[PDB]
DNA sequence: CATCCGTGACACCAGG
DNA sequence: TATAATGGGAGCTGTCACGGATG
C-alpha cells in the first residue's frame, strides 16, 4: 500500500511474494505460532504455557511472555516476560508498610536478639524498638506515607495587603501551588494515556513537590 | 541526584526514530482510532469507553482509573466485561480490536521516541516563572496533544507539527501558572505587549516612557489611566518572609500590623457601648425599649418591619411607630440631660 | 531522619529507599514466578532488569545500503549468527524484518511448448525434471521453424522461449532448453524450415 | 574495630 | 495548528561534634 492510490502495488498475475532488503532486522526473543482460524487473544495480554492461543483451542501457549498478534504474518507470536510485580515510589513502599504483621516481625527480631554477635543483636534492638513503639502507640507504619497531604488554615499563611496596597503572602502559598499544580498534572497524565517514563518523572516531582 | 539528570538519562534510553519507523507509527496510530471507530459503529458502545478498555489492556492492570468523561467507573471488572463482549465478535469484526489494540501498543512509543524534542525546546523557556522539569511535563502534555492530532498522509516529518503544540503547552502553562494571583490568559497577553512596548519606546528614548507615551505607542482605546490601572493590576506579591537586615532575625511580615482582630480597646468601647445602652433603655419603659432593641436588632441580629413588631405587641404598625417615636423622643431627652452617650459617636 | 524509620522497619537502606522512593530502581511485590537465581521479593532491579523480565529482550540491527540479508523472515536465529555480511547477532530468538525496500514477486506460469529432435537423440520420459538431461546429441543439429511469423524472443535465466505471430495472433510456442543456441533476435520474420536454434552435444532442462 | 561522611548546632536586647 | 527542528548547566568554596554507614 501507499499514500495515495497509483503508487500502490497490485499483484498482476498468480504468484509468490518475496522480502529482500529490509531497513533493519529486529531480533527478537519471541516463539512464533501459527494459526488458521478465529484468533481468541488480542494483542498485548499476558499469557503463561498452557493457555488458549487460537482457533478454538488447538495452538496453545509454551512459554511465558506477552502477545502480539500479527494479522500480516498470520502469526500468533509470544515474546518471553513474565507478569512480575515491581512498582516504585512511595506506592509500592506503602503497600509493604501495609503488609506488615508487626507482631510475626517482633518475634523474628527477638529470636535475633539471641545471636552470639553483637552487632546482629544490637541491630535486631534498634529494629525491634520501631516495632515495639508502633505496637504500644497503635500507630500503623503505612501512615508514614501520605495519601492526603493537609492544608494549613489561611490566616496563617496569609494573603494580606500593605499600606501600599499591594500584597505580601507567605511562602506556604507558593510551595502549596507548586503541589497542587503538579498533582492535577498528574491526575490528568493518568487520565490519558500517558507513557511510562512521563508519568515517572511526573511521579517523581510530585514526591519532591510535597518534600 | 539530579532530577533533571535522571530524567535526560531515562529520555537516552528509547532511541530515535528512522523516517520509516516514524510514518510506521504514525500509521498504526491513525488506523487503530479509525478501528475503534468501527467498534463503536459495530458494538454500539461509546468510543470512548471502547478506546479506554484497549488502552487500559494495553497498558496494563497496572493503570486502571475512573475517567471524567466516561459515564462508567472503569474498574477491571467492568473492562473485563466489555472486553469479552469485543471478544465474542466475528473475524472480519475481531480484526478492528486487534488493530485498535495495535495502534495504542504504536502511540505509546510514538510519544516515547519524540521526549526528546520536547526537552530541547523547553530548555528554552526557563527563568519565565516554571521549573525546567514543570516545563518539561507541559510539554510533554502538548506533545500527546500532537500525536493525537498528525496526519501522516501530508508527508511532513513528526517534528515539525509537534512544535507547534509543544510551544502551545509550555506557553499555555507559563500563562496559567507563573503567578501567585492567576491572571487570565488574554490579561497576560496585553500585559506581556504592553511590557514590550515600553521596552522599546525606552530603547528609542533613552528613559523609561511615561504613561502618556505608552499610550500612545499602544493605539486606540489606550489612555494613560487604562496603562496605569494595567500596571496596577499585574503588580505580583512580594514574600512575607523577605529578610530585613544582615542578621538573621527580622522578616519583612514581621512589621505588618494585623488589621483585622478588634484591638483591647475597640473591643472595651464597645463593651461599655452596649452597657450605656443597656442603661439608657432600662429609663424607658418596657415595651418602648423592646420596640427600639426589635426595630434596631439588639434582640435577633435583624431589623424587624413596624408590620412585625405591631402583631408581636398586639398593636397597629401606626402605633408602634408612636411608640417608638417617643421612645426615641424620652432617649434625646436624657441624652440631653446626662450627655452619657455623646462621646461613643467619636 | 537517619536511621530512617521506614528504612529501618523494611530493612531497607537510605539508598535504596532513595532509590525506590525517587524512581531509580523497581521494588517487587509478587514476582509471579519470575527468573533473571528466580527473583526474591523485595528485591532492586533496575530499569534493564525490569525491563527484561517485563517486557521481554530484543535488538534492532542496521543494514547498508543495498546489502541483502542472509537469513529469511520469522526464522529462528543463534546468538553469534551473522544475520548479514555486517551484522552479528547478539542474542538467540526470531529474527524479523521491518521494512522491506524490495519486494520479488514470482509469478506462476502453466504454458504448453514444442520441440523436434532426432529419435537417435532423445532420452524418453514421462516428465521433465529441472536439470534433467532432455537430449544427448552426437552431432549439431539445427532446429528448424515449422510455422511462417514474427519471432517473440522470451529468454528466462537459462534457456528460452520462442513464439511466433502471423496477424500478431500466435501460430506456435517452442521451448529451447539449456544446450539450444538460439539463431533469432526478437521481431524477426522466419519462413518454414528456417534454423530457429542449434543444439549442440548435450541439451538439459533449466534450473527455472 | 576503625575511618568517612552527612547533618546538626553555633548569646541577649536594640534597629534594621 | 504542518519545512525541520530530538539529552542542562551552574558551581563558587566554616568549625566542630555526633551518630550511622562502610569497608
Ligand atoms: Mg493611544
Ligand atoms: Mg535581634
Amino acid at each position: 500500500a501507499a499514500i495515495d492510490p497509483e503508487e500502490e502495488v497490485i499483484a498482476e498475475a498468480e504468484g509468490v511474494v518475496h522480502l529482500h532488503e529490509p531497513a533493519s532486522i529486529l531480533v527478537v526473543k519471541a516463539r512464533v505460532y501459527p494459526f488458521e482460524d478465529d484468533v481468541e487473544v488480542s494483542t498485548g495480554d499476558r499469557v503463561a504455557p498452557g493457555d488458549v492461543l487460537a482457533d478454538g483451542g488447538k495452538v496453545k501457549s509454551d512459554v511465558y511472555g506477552r502477545v502480539e498478534v500479527d494479522l500480516v504474518r498470520n502469526v500468533v507470536r509470544v515474546v518471553e516476560s513474565y507478569d512480575i510485580d515491581a512498582r516504585m515510589g512511595a506506592e509500592a513502599i506503602q503497600q509493604l508498610l501495609k503488609e506488615l504483621d508487626l507482631e510475626a516481625l517482633e518475634k523474628e527480631l527477638l529470636e535475633e536478639m539471641k545471636h552470639p554477635s553483637r552487632a546482629r543483636r544490637a541491630k535486631a534492638r534498634k529494629r525491634l524498638e520501631v516495632v515495639r513503639a508502633f505496637l504500644d502507640s497503635g500507630n500503623r507504619p503505612e501512615w508514614m506515607i501520605l495519601e492526603a497531604v493537609p492544608v494549613l488554615p489561611p490566616d496563617l499563611r496569609p494573603m494580606v495587603q500593605v499600606d501600599g496596597g499591594r500584597f505580601a503572602t507567605s511562602d506556604l502559598n507558593d510551595l502549596y501551588r507548586r503541589l497542587i499544580n503538579r498533582n492535577n498534572r498528574l491526575k490528568k497524565l493518568l487520565a490519558q494515556g500517558a507513557p511510562e517514563i512521563i508519568i515517572r518523572n511526573e511521579k517523581r516531582m510530585l514526591q519532591e513537590a510535597v518534600d | 541526584s539530579d532530577p533533571v539528570r535522571q530524567y535526560l538519562h531515562e529520555i537516552g534510553q528509547v532511541p530515535l526514530l528512522t523516517l520509516e519507523e516514524e510514518v510506521e507509527l504514525a500509521r498504526k496510530v491513525e488506523e487503530g482510532m479509525e478501528a475503534i471507530k468501527k467498534l463503536s459503529e459495530i458494538t454500539g458502545l461509546d468510543p470512548d469507553l471502547i478506546r479506554e478498555v484497549v488502552r487500559a489492556k494495553i497498558l496494563g492492570s497496572a493503570r486502571v482509573r475512573h475517567i471524567p468523561g466516561l459515564k462508567e467507573t472503569l474498574d477491571p471488572k467492568t473492562v473485563e466485561e466489555i472486553d469479552q463482549k469485543l471478544k465474542s465478535l466475528p473475524k472480519e469484526h475481531k480484526r478492528y480490536l486487534h488493530i485498535a489494540r495495535e495502534g495504542e501498543a504504536a502511540r505509546q512509543h510514538l510519544i516515547e521516541a519524540n521526549l526528546r524534542l520536547v526537552v530541547s525546546i523547553a530548555k528554552k523557556y526557563t527563568g519565565r516563572g516554571l521549573s525546567f522539569l514543570d516545563l518539561i511535563q507541559e510539554g510533554n502534555q502538548g506533545l500527546i496533544r500532537a500525536v493525537e492530532k498528525f496526519e501522516y498522509k501530508r508527508r511532513f516529518k513528526f517534528s515539525t507539527y509537534a512544535t507547534w503544540w509543544i510551544r502551545q503547552a509550555i506557553n499555555r502553562a507559563i500563562a496559567d501558572q507563573a503567578r501567585t494571583i492567576r491572571i487570565p490568559v488574554h490579561m497576560v497577553e496585553t500585559i506581556n505587549k504592553l511590557s514590550r512596548t515600553a521596552r522599546q519606546l525606552q530603547q528609542e528614548l533613552g528613559r523609561e516612557p511615561t504613561y502618556e507615551e505608552i499610550a500612545e505607542a499602544m493605539g486606540p482605546g489606550w489612555d494613560a489611566k487604562r496603562v496605569e490601572e494595567t500596571l496596577k493590576i499585574a503588580q505580583e506579591p512580594v514574600s512575607l518572609e523577605t529578610p530585613i537586615g544582615d542578621e538573621k532575625d527580622s522578616f519583612y511580615g514581621d512589621f505588618i500590623p494585623d488589621e483585622h482582630l478588634p484591638s483591647p480597646v475597640d473591643a472595651a468601647t464597645q463593651s461599655l457601648l452596649s452597657e450605656e445602652l443597656e442603661k439608657a433603655l432600662s429609663k424607658l419603659s418596657e415595651r418602648e425599649a423592646m420596640v427600639l432593641k426589635l426595630r434596631k436588632g439588639l434582640i435577633d441580629g435583624r431589623e424587624h418591619t413596624l408590620e412585625e413588631v405591631g402583631a408581636f405587641f398586639g398593636v397597629t404598625r401606626e402605633r408602634i411607630r408612636q411608640i417608638e417615636n417617643k421612645a426615641l423622643r424620652k432617649l434625646k431627652y436624657h441624652e440631653s440631660r446626662t450627655r452619657k452617650l455623646r462621646d461613643f459617636l467619636d | 531522619d537517619v536511621p530512617s524509620k521506614i528504612g529501618t522497619l523494611l530493612d531497607l537502606s537510605a539508598t535504596e529507599l532513595e532509590q525506590v522512593l525517587y524512581f531509580s530502581k523497581y521494588i517487587v511485590l509478587d514476582p509471579k514466578g519470575a527468573i533473571l537465581v528466580p527473583v526474591e521479593k523485595r528485591q532492586l532491579l533496575t530499569d534493564e532488569e525490569y525491563r527484561e523480565l517485563r517486557y521481554g529482550k530484543q535488538e534492532t540491527y542496521p543494514l547498508p545500503p543495498g546489502v541483502d540479508a542472509l537469513v529469511k523472515d520469522g526464522e529462528e536465529v543463534v546468538k553469534g549468527q551473522e544475520l548479514a555480511p555486517g551484522v552479528v547477532s547478539r542474542l538467540d530468538g526470531v529474527a524479523l524484518y521491518r521494512f522491506p525496500r524490495r519486494v520479488r514477486v514470482e509469478y506462476v506460469k502453466k504454458e504448453r511448448a514444442g520441440l523436434r529432435l532426432p529419435l537417435a537423440a532423445w532420452v524418453e520420459k514421462e516428465a521433465y525434471k529441472p536439470g534433467e538431461i532432455l537430449a544427448e546429441l552426437p552431432e549439431p543439429y539445427l532446429f528448424r521453424a515449422e510455422e511462417e511469423g514474427v519471432v517473440e524472443l522470451k529468454e528466462l535465466e537459462e534457456g528460452a522461449f520462442l513464439v511466433l505471430r502471423r496477424e500478431d495472433e500466435p501460430v506456435a510456442t517452442y521451448f529451447l532448453p539449456v544446450g539450444m543456441t538460439p539463431l533469432v533476435v526478437h521481431g524477426e520474420i522466419v519462413e518454414k524450415g528456417q534454423p530457429l536454434a542449434e543444439a549442440k552435444g548435450l541439451l538439459r532442462m533449466p534450473r527455472q
